[PDB]
């Protein structure tokens, strides 16, 4: 096998992939790794069997740096996973991890601002950010959408966001929504005195239309926009990220259509690779998990991709799914956004798991507070601040979250109607 | 973890 | 109940909790010091405490992410010293909001920022029970 | 169940989806269809069990037309398959078909030219088109790439194409390749007297760079460019298709990363939906199948999506995988491109299966002809023309393909060295 | 007759026309319908005689959807009524109605904002809008025009408008008028606290000049402009409507030169077809009737075209002149504007006939109030609000309009000087 | 005349530490130094645009600091914003951002950027009413040795 070189030592500039592959019976693992690998040739340098699985192996592939176009996530995905999931010799194939060498990382702009620049621009420190998804999902007029945005933001929420499928429809054209949301953002800012924002959806049919929506957001002076990178495409995302860096706009990224590629354990691309591709292409926030009942998915896997998308240097940790040491050479980090049913008594768990550098999203639209949207937002803000204060005092949140919530509720009438 | 005879056989080849 | 939109201003972190006592401020400063960070004190009167768009009149192209009064005025070993400085700032400027800031000395970035004082004279803010009417 | 309405009659403007879903044990099929469905609410109007499968059902969902943005494939995919493959209540979920109502179809531009306009522009009638993928895949200099293009085109091939991963690399920058390929195209045109072309890869990191490459192709006067729509994104593709319509350029579409979504039978999106999304977004050609050994995949399924991407009116045919009647209301058709190992004696089978409105691609780079690239191209062209002539005479290609190939070889020295 | 097919069933995508034709004596109706009708051929599928008229018949023509250019009212009118009114075989011919299939409707942008978006932007609900035409018609300087605008708006009127023939003249150049009207609008807004507006006439000789005037209105921040679509042309109107949608401007449409085409019962195009063409091309308001003495014209016909230009779904009603069911598939509605001599005691009748979704225009310039322009505007506003309040209470306006007017006058000194 | 300062020398400070500071902290230091009574502050010579502090963030925070110090003291303030860049296009873009913020003055390294880049920046500054501070980086490589090189006076005249 010219393409299986177990004695090869990967270079400091090689792009490395870790494939979890299940070959068809009768096909030796070395032959299957050689096929995936097949001066500019990709080579399989390491194959390890998965202990506790049926005929499953991890194949490590090394690609020369000259194979890829500088600063192009599109080309990287075309080269690595263009036509390899269609090999008949493989029953199942799953890309688990990528190693982006610093030499390649330096060719990317990365996220427009990052976590620290975001915190400095918004003047919010020492706590997680809070967001809500305006509900109902669709049918609402731009005026009523703006009213809901203002009501939720004035309560104490830092962000609101358009629904993932809200781009521009007969019921609510995009420019009307942008104008009414801008009025709501400014009203809530004047009322509370804190900087507010709303994830305006710029996702559109053509790059020209998407840039026009970003331009309108820039002309209104609003802080942040939103994009669907897995449906819009890396090419559209990279254009939007370059624009946002040029014009000082924050960029929230929603991972629509992700489960179509990262759900099945045997086939597809693991979300961590999609998260690294997003960080390379550019995004200040990246919807990274759902909290149905509780944070779903293995905690270690979540922590692994959160560290991969946040930290500057992540050492190899197979326990958390890190197959390679990832040096980001000072590329700005991406803030993970945990969305879903974030109930008030579940805030301590998520604050403990994520820390301060994350945005908790109430994608359920809240509305569970009997008093209204604004008091519900206040209750959430009070709960988050109380949990953060308790954690800063040395309390163990996983053991005293209920006590902290009760103690905060003892003095908060808004949280009292929420804790019931 | 448990490795199947094939996986273990491969290990022996990788050792050789 | 209805969240009051009248005289209900807030100052970011820990602003939605009841006013912190000396022991609570001390514990927060000890947390900042434990992490290896430097605590300092910011203060501003009511005229330059809230965000504003006063200087946006001088700008073209865009004003995205620009807000006035994000910077306050600067006023660092342990909680007791920062508490003493908090009392000193209170005496020197009784009508000024005081904010405790944290700075990571290695990354050279601001890592903390919570209000610790609200001037009794100013009435632009509500109390934990008067926030809803 | 408010979202399962078996008595509902879908409207003439509804977008219809046919989901193949396997619910978790204990979950009734009606509940699972209701969940997928959940004035602007999607509703499950029909559920049929799959006879011969384990707990597999087909769920038919009706979406109101007001839910989607006009002319936006990105929004359509965000709405239909945004977050539905991540439902825990479903063991597996697979989108099988879509019904695009004429009202929605009319909001899309569609392919820039289509099949008939392509034939008229290229002045080629009554036969399939021929193409080759310049090989080696990578490492070749722009000069040598152009030399290979000229050698393959002068033989009689109608098209050549850049490799899918060839965009712009240190070994071969894109503008050098465009210039040398333009010189080769013009030399081959002057030599043979037939209009020639080369699929120039415009796939790039940013929409601006992609439009710049398209602009260079337009300034050279070359006929056609190429795009990777599943990696570049629908937003980038739609921009390129609008540009190509505006400037009179043909657009070849390569389906990189398709098997990551359309390979597994239980999970993902069937290629036919991706083909319909491509036809809506825009593309004159669409790589539609591989011929490893022979045309791979169920013939009926291939014929179904070929008819779906070619014809103007496709009636429901569950045998070929057509779950809904598709009216295209005069949208230009897309030419299917069958690539892979098209050996000379396998030409009659593919000519019979596809007919004249297809492009046969020698993605293996040919080179199997002992004489050279040009005679190998001639042999292929001679074989294709002989098969077409035999089919026009009333011959049964599936039974007399070898006889036709031998008879053509009796007078063709180039085919004689190829038939061995 | 190849073009008369009485057994033909019109398709869901056909454009249908209902022609009222009087053929020359000796010409059978079937032959005349065949001539008007004459894969892409228009066909006469239905002929009904008009009971109570002399040799008058209604001919129903079906045109295939492929015949017309997407989003082009100009092409639609060229195809349907290009050269058919010049047939010698017809003594008289009158186009009565059109059926625009949803498939065609979706290709049009429609009105820039519509009624509901207009109400939300202006923050005016539950009542009709009020407007005045600044008088004298011509000769007034830009300064004096602005003074009149400010005086009329401060009284309580929601809108003022330029005279139909006021575009740009030696006596009053357009930019001076725009500036003075902007100052007047802002002064009246500051004084009353309500959002005000003035229909600035953008109608010009060249599309470039018209877009420049729209651009000036956009740069002043004023809310609304005006256009003469039947004299400027559908091509100019569609450009202006696209611009207004892009830049967030309202668009009032005046139907100058309409009686030249929609006055005679035997020849021409009925206003309802012109109203549907305007709604397709784009317009937020459309001057729809005159109130000389009282609302002129058959009430049912007026109600029919008001419903056709307002509602989303209008069922066939021959009593009101609706020859076909019109589905607008969520296209924004157009607000009808009734102008002319709207006297104070005639307000209850028009409020009952039109409802809240209409603008009553005092095209007489008011001035009948002995006190001044501002008190006259106040009297009108008081009368309209009193009539609306009475209607909301369950009163029958057609029977108690005088009582309501008197009761309002009992407490309104301004209305007391107006009611005399 | 533009700065309304007469009869005295002008005062400036170089924000320190040289590198590593975030745009927010750089702006805080600028505001603290300017509010004291200094007429100018300046970016470090090697501070152009780095992973630790991108140039547009620094421009925005410095603009906020300049305006805060102006409002507090009532005197016109300024900060030498470094426009020195890799390409003339990028340098003109940074000058354009400074012009759009309304800030008074920018900075350039003429001996490293080049006379061609400097002349373009000076023409732009004349066109748009911006002051231009010039730093002589790499000067000692040409004007230090008494026997070889070009004396600084010739570089000053250039």
């Amino acid at each position: 096998l010219t393409y299986y070189t177990p004695d090869y030592q990967p270079k400091d500039t090689d792009i490395l992939a870790a494939f979890r592959m299940t070959p068809q019976p009768g096909v030796p693992p070395e032959e299957a790794g050689a096929a995936v690998a097949a001066r500019y040739k990709g080579r399989c340098y390491d194959i390890e069997p998965v202990p506790g699985e049926e005929n499953q192996y991890i194949a490590y592939i090394a690609y020369p740096l000259d194979l890829f176009e500088e600063g192009s996530v599109t080309n990287l995905f075309t080269s690595i996973v263009g036509n390899v999931f269609g090999f008949k010799a493989l029953r199942a194939l799953r890309l688990e991890d990528l190693r982006i060498p610093p030499a390649y990382v330096k060719t990317f702009q990365g996220p427009p601002h990052g976590i620290q620049v975001e915190r400095d621009k918004l003047n919010k420190y020492g706590r997680g950010l809070l967001g809500c998804t305006i509900k109902p999902k669709l049918g609402l007029s731009a005026k009523n959408y703006g009213r809901a945005v203002y009501e939720c933001l004035r309560g104490g929420l830092d962000f609101t966001k358009d629904d993932e499928n809200v781009n521009s429809q007969p019921f609510m054209r995009w420019r009307d929504r942008f104008l009414f949301v801008a009025e709501a953002i400014y009203k809530s800012q004047a009322e509370t005195g804190e900087i507010k924002g709303h994830y305006l959806n710029a996702t559109a049919a053509t790059a020209e239309e998407m840039l026009k929506r970003a331009e309108c957001a820039k002309d209104l002076g609003v802080p942040i926009i939103m994009h669907d990178y897995l449906t819009g495409g890396f090419t559209a995302n990279t254009s939007l990220a370059h624009y946002c860096r040029d014009n000082g706009l924050l960029l929230h990224i929603h991972r629509a259509m992700h489960a179509v590629i990262d759900r099945q354990r045997n086939h597809g691309i693991h979300f961590r690779v999609l998260a690294k591709a997003l960080r390379l292409s550019g995004g200040d926030h990246l919807h990274s998990g759902t909290v149905v009942g509780k944070l779903e998915g293995e905690r270690e896997v979540t922590l692994g991709f959160v560290d991969l998308m946040r930290d500057d240097y992540i050492e190899k940790d197979r326990s958390r799914g890190i197959y390679f040491t990832q040096d980001w050479v000072s590329l700005p980090g991406t803030m993970p956004v945990a969305s879903g049913g974030i109930h008030v008594w579940h805030m301590p768990a998520l604050v403990e798991i994520f820390g301060d550098d994350a945005c908790l999203q109430f994608g359920g639209g809240t509305l569970g507070h009997p008093w209204g949207n604004a008091p519900g937002a206040a209750a959430n803000r009070v709960a988050l601040e109380a949990c953060t204060q308790a954690r800063n005092e040395g309390r163990d949140l996983a053991r005293e979250g209920g006590d902290v919530i009760r103690a905060a509720c003892k003095w908060s009438p808004e949280l009292a109607a929420a804790c019931e | 973890g448990g490795l199947s005879a094939e996986q273990r056989e491969f290990l022996e080849r990788k050792a050789r | 109940q209805v969240w009051t939109p009248l005289n209900n201003k807030f100052f970011e972190t820990f602003s939605y909790l009841p006013p912190m006592t000396d022991a609570e401020i001390s514990r927060q400063v000890d947390y900042i010091v434990s992490n290896g960070w430097t605590p300092c004190l910011e203060f501003a009167g009511a005229e330059s405490a809230y965000t504003s768009n006063e200087n946006c009149v001088r700008m073209q192209n865009t004003t995205c992410l620009y807000y006035d009064n994000r910077y306050w005025t600067m006023w660092c070993t342990d909680g007791g010293q920062v508490l003493r400085e908090v009392q000193a700032c209170r005496r020197a400027f009784p009508d000024a909001y005081i904010r405790v800031v944290g700075f990571d000395p290695v990354r050279q970035v601001q890592v903390s920022g919570f209000l610790v004082n609200r001037p009794a004279s100013v009435r632009d803010y509500q109390g934990p029970s008067t926030r809803s009417v």
